[PDB]
């Protein structure tokens, strides 16, 4: 049907494709670059012990705080968290924007956020019978029952997959849902043995010819053994937990099915559901039938939290369960976004300040900036000769990181249109004139728009 | 899980004098405001009194929160704890003013007795019978004890029900007939081999004793609010917890409380009355107060406790400012708890409880250091870095936190007041409030 | 059917479950209508789930429902399958809490003190007393 | 046709050497902006490249100066093959969703996943059903070219009996579905019947083959497979809106799938672009989402544009340069466009009478561009319609000067307005309310 | 009929030339500014250009409204002229740039010459075919038809409840059937029965008349995002069920217009695009200027006509920037502008007149001469609202035109706002016990 193609896969490369973990020996001692990282020796060890906080189920409720100017890294610093942690812990980023819905509350919306942050995982074992029924064939009783003249014992269903086939002797009382189901030899169905029903998945393509027209899709038989006895883990954020009590999914009266046709609207989701959660939850946490595994909220720009999104917080870190909070934040000391009144440093209450880990990210030495743009470069695929690495550090130094690994893309399409297979001066001198820096572009403003006039910027 | 006052485990007073103990029960200092909040804890618990306001005070830190986690210990799981942050109050589905009624109402406990009545026997057989094309279904329950057998019909919600919990002969059953649940027990009988897919070969059991039918008197306690939600409404009864309930009309909650006090007079109710604590009330704004203070002032008003940091600051939703940011004819109607910053021994002996509570091992002089530390970048910073060291001790195998792992944990993580000074010496570089930064070196 | 390919603003439908004629009806149809179609479906894609599991399997899904991701891959079906019903439990605490609390049972404690039938339209019309019959006693919802 | 002559109607192309990039002095309708259109074709190489994931590129200059006229010319050169949103920041004020979800949404719409697909559709108009009980029966379609007997499953006619299927009919069965779909009736039948019901419509017969296999590339935004995961019939929600602030997991189930369509090779991603115009009316908060939604592998390239000087940014009180913050413009590149000198705007001004199919003398056209660089680029265009009208009042061959001058005097420039404000300012409604009606 | 207030507004009056004729259609004056409209009705009528804005500019009760009411009557009926008021945006169900959608395409018209096939009758027999189709029998004072019925018309008709002996509607193409009633050769059937009994239709059993319907683009939209009318009984219910207005996407606009140029392909459909005309433009703000200026770029956009009578004056929703007319300097550039200035002492006189056998008054030439001082030294518009009161008080006096003396005593039963701020100033000089709140 689908056209498979054939070309060879690659990867997109965005800002921190470069970044591939935290870069820090075993006795967590930072590697001066290693791991897509130069410098931060400081900030990266100290989020290696963050790391091994997160890792260590002691944690609930801690708060951090990642504090630095624009540029210095705080959101690779918790992009390189989320990769030391891995796929198995929940890794959860926001903007303070993103609180903002207009559909709930925003306490809402943040306990939304902080419970997708907390993982539950789940042991179960699924046993099935599985196959395309081969037979069915009713067992007559040694002792029918007077009046009804017929009266069978068992009923016997032949399944096939794949890896074999069994002869499969069922209860009767699977008439009801084979006579339901409307299962016919050639079908393909599973036998829950927790409940001795059956459902049918279609029939088998093996039949896919039996008509020049039938109307109904064929499936392929299935791959794998007639009988299955498989523990299965489950990954679950208590979230998932919160929406499945709160808004059930598979109710078959009309305003359950009414209500799965219309926009699934969030809801304000109780404390006394989300607090008996939790307590089922430890339950068969310590049954040991599930691990809870707490993980990272990363609330980036978290200066555009208000005091009320922080105040909450103050609750919501106090729970029993509760992920890591990181915070990043670059607004100096600056007017809180609820309380025009308080000014605070990094834009945070003093009073919940004293709740985080404050990590500091400092600025970058013109020769950090350089090994930077070295990274950047071969991550991107552009090659530099060395008279263009320094000259895209010199703008590094001069104006910003960003607007430097931001000129490697546009220099290595001058440079391929201009037929060279690596970049020099001549392009770098040519990328930096195509594109701007914000403070060039400033000056063109503050020269042109001094006043009004009819090819004037407007303000 | 160890949350911030996970040690707390009561307010730590001699229970008949109201005597404050210097340190027990992970409560330390504040021996006088721990006492007044175990004489309001003795007026919680003698139910009597009605929409007493007790306003806890003080810096930040200094235990108010602390204070207010062992009250919650100290009255157990019978009497509501509401918890209710004051940023909860600004809901988008229903008004500032019914957010506050409804938790109000969810700490007013109905403690309602029924006599249910239960059946408990091994199965002996099981005839359904059902309508094709669906529709009705109809069946009888052969059960057994060692002294009786009989046979009950059954409907078609209990046929679902036992087809559901696939009930088979041989299973020990137990049925709540009031309610209608079903819970296997176990069996009597072998798991059979004359059919597959049978299932779990459920834990054996000898069969139950004496008559089949036992009445058992069961007890419930429902908020005021859960009757609220129930009784405003024909269909929809989730909205207790999903939260989809909208301005519950004031008729509903007129007729419910006249009712309630029928159903205590009836004796088929004991109300337990319990606490709304609002922390951050500072948070409010002057319409919310000018709500509370005449909710209060009815028959059914919880015992309202509140926590404030506020110095003289503004209300919210007005032009002007006040002791604790909280209207004075409002703080008219509280009496205030002042809580007090913790002198070094204080600092010293909760420290201890922190570190216990985590199970670290600190060293002596990592104590002392963690408490110079506590002195001048606080309890929580001081806190903060007990975990840290441990972490940090794990990785150089140490077998206890030394003071070169707090010195470490010290270097890797500041605390506010040097994160500020950090901030004042980078003033160029981090974003202004006038927006304004550079970005080059 | 002339908008089907390509960028053209049906392109989805091939990959989306409905035909053509479903798609037509669930654009002309009302939410009631709509509703009472679901009643007659089955879940096919949720039994997918517990059958084509194993890599041979390669999570196979009908071309023509290629879109239906959270339908194929979804643990609400697997919890109902499996035999510790621990997820199960976990996702039925509200409606188990609910009755177990005996809400349910308990008696009312209030009611609406007036009770009133639907305002009418009184016509002197024959049109008016059918169409009256048609939508206040609407006998295909009904 | 339906399409009326617009503002950006001669925007053909974006007027560039292909090998090179060098632009060149006017083609495909653009004119001047040379290093303007120079840096957009560079950009138009990394979209077409597609590797580079969440660039940012602002477009800044005063205006009529071929900020959004650039960004036609790049959309018209990258094609029909690539997603091109376009975006003015007042859309994402929603009232049904927040600013973030709004965002989001026009972020995945710019991603594209591309599906190539065959499948067998039998269509063809019926001729007779027959059924058989003791189920079984026989269907015979004909096409113009063809006629055939089918045998027909239980479960077919049912379905043909559930959609009332009649001869004369027009069907389709898609065989790989199996689902019926009647499209009509042949026109033939337009006799059959005296009246018809308000559903029914008449159709050419289908021709050729009965049943077809043709190949059909599929191209579908990330944000079309969110809203058919957002419910059970999503699909409406394309078209009403009518959808809700999608949960995230949903969007994290469907770019894990997506990859591994990827992996196997079932879909190709085209990262298409993003185009905000007017990008300073967007606030603070959408600003501080931006930064984040462009660090993302599924980040389009986003191309913008503002007109706006040192000016304060919306939802806060302190300005900035082009409206914008500068812990924004950190993570943009800036293009800026010039005014035009008399000789571009006399190009220009002739595109525009070409396009507008007005003939312009000589004289007249010398005149207008007097009139551009005395009064901009859009009044002396607007002018152009003007005067072509006023000559046809007057049953003129061509547009004269006379025709112009009579346009020039009937309609003010943005100058010649303000100073009528300034000349009037009591006999118009003041910013404190103040006025007199009397003469 | 009624007299509102333009209703003396007949045209813009101008000259096979297009020059304005100095009194004519129930101008006077404002020559230039009805010389300018009179280009943006050509405009219009030519249907070539989309989106291109005009803005009237001006003093109040300088004729804006009546220069914008009388291109919507140069352009007659059939293309749409849709007025709003900037104010009437701030919907509450969307997103105003929605609003302002919704109404770009209620200016844009679609023009289908349907030919109706009515058959009205008494229902002779109802002969069901199959076992699909039915044949009716209709009958008139006039002769008998018989008709073949698709299953789909019969279930409409079988759907209402008709029989033989009721009276009925159909129309032939559309589908679309009515029950009319029972025929009253019937009304003896029973003594009493709950039904109404009508005569047989006494003309022709088949009526053929053509119908030029006219729709729009927004119309369109309408019906294909939801299910409208009787295809939605469930909105009864209100709530989450009634027909909200929602937030179309341009896929689905986008999508209609390729089916609407199919048709006009076809020939079936004829597109004329029309005018949108905001009053009070001041009162958009500046995100919606910001949506205007990109939707005023698309190719079926219609003439935007705005009038303001600001001077220079905060825009909305940016108080920090001053412009002309409220208008940002930004939009401002994409706009024709037509001034509109003040009337001369004898312009008004005309004025004054043309209104007054425009209500039907009748006025001394001494009844003339006082309003039109008080539209000299007060306002045009206040002297114009003397008029009617003054024939009340010259009728109750038996007189039959209106003199001086009831003028004099309309003008002291009445006060413009300018006495009445007096009134306000020397009453309400403190706050006692008689004075005006503040
Ligand atoms: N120490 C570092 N080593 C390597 N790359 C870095 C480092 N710090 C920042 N970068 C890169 O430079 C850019 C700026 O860092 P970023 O984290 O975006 O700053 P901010 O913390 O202000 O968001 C990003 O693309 C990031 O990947
Ligand atoms: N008297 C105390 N005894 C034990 N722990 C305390 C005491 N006071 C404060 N703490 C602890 O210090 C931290 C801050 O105290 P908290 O009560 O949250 O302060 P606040 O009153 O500002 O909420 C908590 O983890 C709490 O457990
Ligand atoms: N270089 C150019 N060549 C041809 N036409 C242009 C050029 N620049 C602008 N125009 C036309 O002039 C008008 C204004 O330019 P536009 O880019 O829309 O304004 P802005 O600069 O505000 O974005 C449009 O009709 C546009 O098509
Ligand atoms: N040029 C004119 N000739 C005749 N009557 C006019 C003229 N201008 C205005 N009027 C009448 O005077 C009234 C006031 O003018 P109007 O258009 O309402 O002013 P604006 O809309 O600019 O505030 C109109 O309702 C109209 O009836």
């Amino acid at each position: 049907i689908s056209e498979v193609r054939g070309n060879t896969r690659d990867h997109r490369t965005a800002a921190h494709t470069h970044i591939k973990g935290l870069g820090l020996n075993s006795s967590g001692i930072a590697e001066k670059q290693a791991a897509g990282f130069v410098g931060q020796c400081a900030a990266r060890e100290a989020c290696g012990v963050v790391v091994d906080l997160i890792k260590a189920h002691k944690m609930a409720g801690r708060g951090v705080l990642l504090a630095g100017g624009p540029g210095t890294g705080k959101t690779a610093l918790a992009l390189a968290i989320s990769q030391e942690l891995g796929t198995k812990i929940p890794f959860c980023p926001i903007t303070g924007s993103e609180i903002y819905s207009t559909e709930v509350k925003k306490t809402e919306v943040l306990m939304e956020n902080f419970r997708r942050a907390i993982g539950l995982r789940v042991r179960e074992t699924k046993d099935v019978y599985e196959g395309e029924v081969t037979e069915m064939t009713p067992e007559e009783a040694e002792n029918p029952l007077g009046g009804y003249g017929k009266t069978i014992s068992t009923l016997l269903i032949g399944l096939k997959s794949a890896r074999g086939q069994k002869k499969l002797r069922l209860d009767p009382s699977i008439y009801e849902a084979i006579q339901k189901e409307r299962v016919q030899v050639g079908d393909v169905i599973y036998i829950e043995t927790n409940t001795g029903a059956c459902k049918r998945v279609g029939r088998s393509d093996a039949y896919a010819t039996e008509f020049d027209l039938e109307a109904e899709e064929y499936v392929p038989i299935p791959k794998g053994e007639v009988h299955k006895k498989k523990e299965i883990v489950q990954d679950v954020t208590l979230h998932d937990l919160d929406v499945a009590n709160a808004r059930p999914q598979g109710g078959q009266d009309i305003i359950s099915m009414m209500g799965q046709l219309m926009k699934p609207k969030m809801t304000e989701i109780t404390d006394k559901l989300r607090m008996e959660i939790n307590k089922v939850v430890q339950k068969y946490i310590n049954q040991g039938v599930a691990e809870l595994i707490p993980g990272v909220l990363f609330i980036d720009e978290a200066h555009m939290l208000d005091i009320e999104c922080f105040t909450y917080l103050n609750k919501a870190l106090e729970s029993p369960i509760a992920p890591i909070v990181v915070l990043a934040s670059n607004r100096g000391i600056a007017t809180i976004r609820g309380a025009d009144d308080l000014k605070a440093a990094h834009g945070i209450p003093p009073d919940f300040l004293q709740r985080l880990l404050i990590i500091p990210t400092h600025p970058y030495e013109p020769d950090e900036i350089r090994r930077i743009v070295r990274i950047r470069a071969q991550t991107e695929g552009v090659q530099l000769t060395d008279a263009a690495v320094d000259r895209v550090a010199e703008h590094g130094v001069r104006i910003s990181l960003r607007y430097c690994l931001q000129l490697l893309a546009p220099a290595s399409i001058l440079a391929r249109v201009n037929g060279r297979t690596q970049v020099d001066v001549q392009d770098i001198a040519e990328a930096e004139e195509l594109f701007l820096d914000a403070r060039r572009s400033a000056n063109i403003l503050t020269s042109t728009g001094e006043s009004g006039g009819l090819h004037g910027f407007i303000s | 899980l160890i949350a911030a006052h996970s040690h707390i485990r009561g307010l730590g007073v001699d229970a008949d004098t109201l005597e404050p103990r210097p340190s027990s029960q992970g409560l330390v200092g504040q021996e006088k405001a721990r006492k007044a909040a175990a004489v309001v804890l003795e007026m919680i618990k003698q139910g009597k009194i009605a929409g007493r306001a007790v306003l806890i005070a003080g810096p930040p830190s200094t235990g108010k929160t602390a204070i207010a986690m062992g009250m919650a210990q100290s009255l157990g799981q019978d009497v509501p704890f509401t918890t209710l942050a004051a940023s909860e109050i600004f809901s988008l589905e229903m008004s500032k003013t019914e957010a506050l009624t409804q938790a109000f109402r969810k700490s007013i406990g109905v403690r309602i007795k029924e006599e249910s009545e239960i059946m408990e026997g091994e199965v002996v057989e099981i005839q359904i019978d059902r309508s094709v094309t669906g529709g009705a279904k109809q069946g009888k329950l052969t059960i057994k004890t060692t002294d009786m057998e009989a046979i009950y019909d059954m409907g078609s919600k209990m046929i679902d029900a036992m087809t559901k919990e696939r009930v088979m002969a041989g299973d020990i059953i137990s049925i709540d007939k009031s309610s209608g649940k079903i819970t296997k027990l176990g069996r009597s009988y072998a798991r059979s081999r004359d059919y597959d897919a049978m299932g779990v070969d459920t834990k054996f059991l000898q069969c139950p004793e004496g008559e089949l039918q036992k009445r058992k008197e069961v007890v419930h306690t429902v908020s005021l609010h859960e009757i609220d939600v129930i009784n405003s409404r024909t269909q929809g009864f989730l909205a207790l917890f999903s939260g989809d309930t909208g301005e519950i009309r004031s008729e509903i909650r007129d007729q419910i409380n006249t009712k309630v006090a029928e159903w205590k007079e009836e004796g088929k109710a004991e109300i337990v009355p319990g606490v709304l604590f609002i922390d951050e009330v500072h948070m409010l704004d002057i319409e919310c107060f000018s709500y509370i203070n005449r909710a209060l002032e009815s028959d059914l008003a919880p015992i309202v406790i509140m926590a404030s940091n506020r110095g003289v600051s503004r209300i919210r939703g007005t032009d002007y400012k006040s002791p604790h940011g909280l209207p004075l004819d409002f703080l008219d109607r509280v009496v205030i708890i002042n809580t007090h910053p913790y002198t070094p021994d204080e600092l010293r002996q909760i420290l201890s409880i922190r570190a216990q509570e985590e199970e670290v091992d600190l060293t002596p002089d990592a104590l002392a250091l963690l408490t110079k530390i506590g002195q001048e970048a606080g309890l929580r910073y001081a806190s903060n870095l007990i975990t840290t060291s441990q972490l940090i001790a794990a990785k150089r195998r140490a077998k206890q936190v030394g003071v070169e792992d707090v010195q470490r944990s010290f270097k890797l993580f500041y605390d506010p007041a040097r994160s500020v000074r950090f901030v004042q010496e980078s003033e160029k570089r981090l974003i202004g409030n006038d927006g304004v930064v550079d970005f080059s070196y | 059917r002339s908008s089907l390919e390509g960028i053209e603003n049906f392109t989805w439908l091939r990959f989306v479950d409905t035909s053509l004629q479903e798609a037509y009806r669930a654009s002309h149809t009302d939410v009631f209508a709509r509703a009472v179609d679901l009643a007659s479906k089955q879940n096919r894609l949720g039994h997918m789930q517990i059958v084509y599991d194993e890599p041979e399997d390669k999570k196979w899904t009908p071309v023509h429902a290629l879109f239906q991701i959270c339908e194929r891959e979804n643990p609400k079906a697997v919890a109902e399958i499996t035999t510790e019903g621990v997820l199960r439990d976990l996702m039925n605490i509200a409606r188990v809490k609910y009755r177990e609390l005996g809400l349910c049972r308990l008696e009312k404690a209030a009611r609406p003190r007036a009770s009133a039938p639907p305002i009418e339209v009184v016509c002197d019309s024959r049109s008016a007393v059918i169409e009256r019959e048609n939508i206040m006693f609407h006998p295909a919802m009904r």
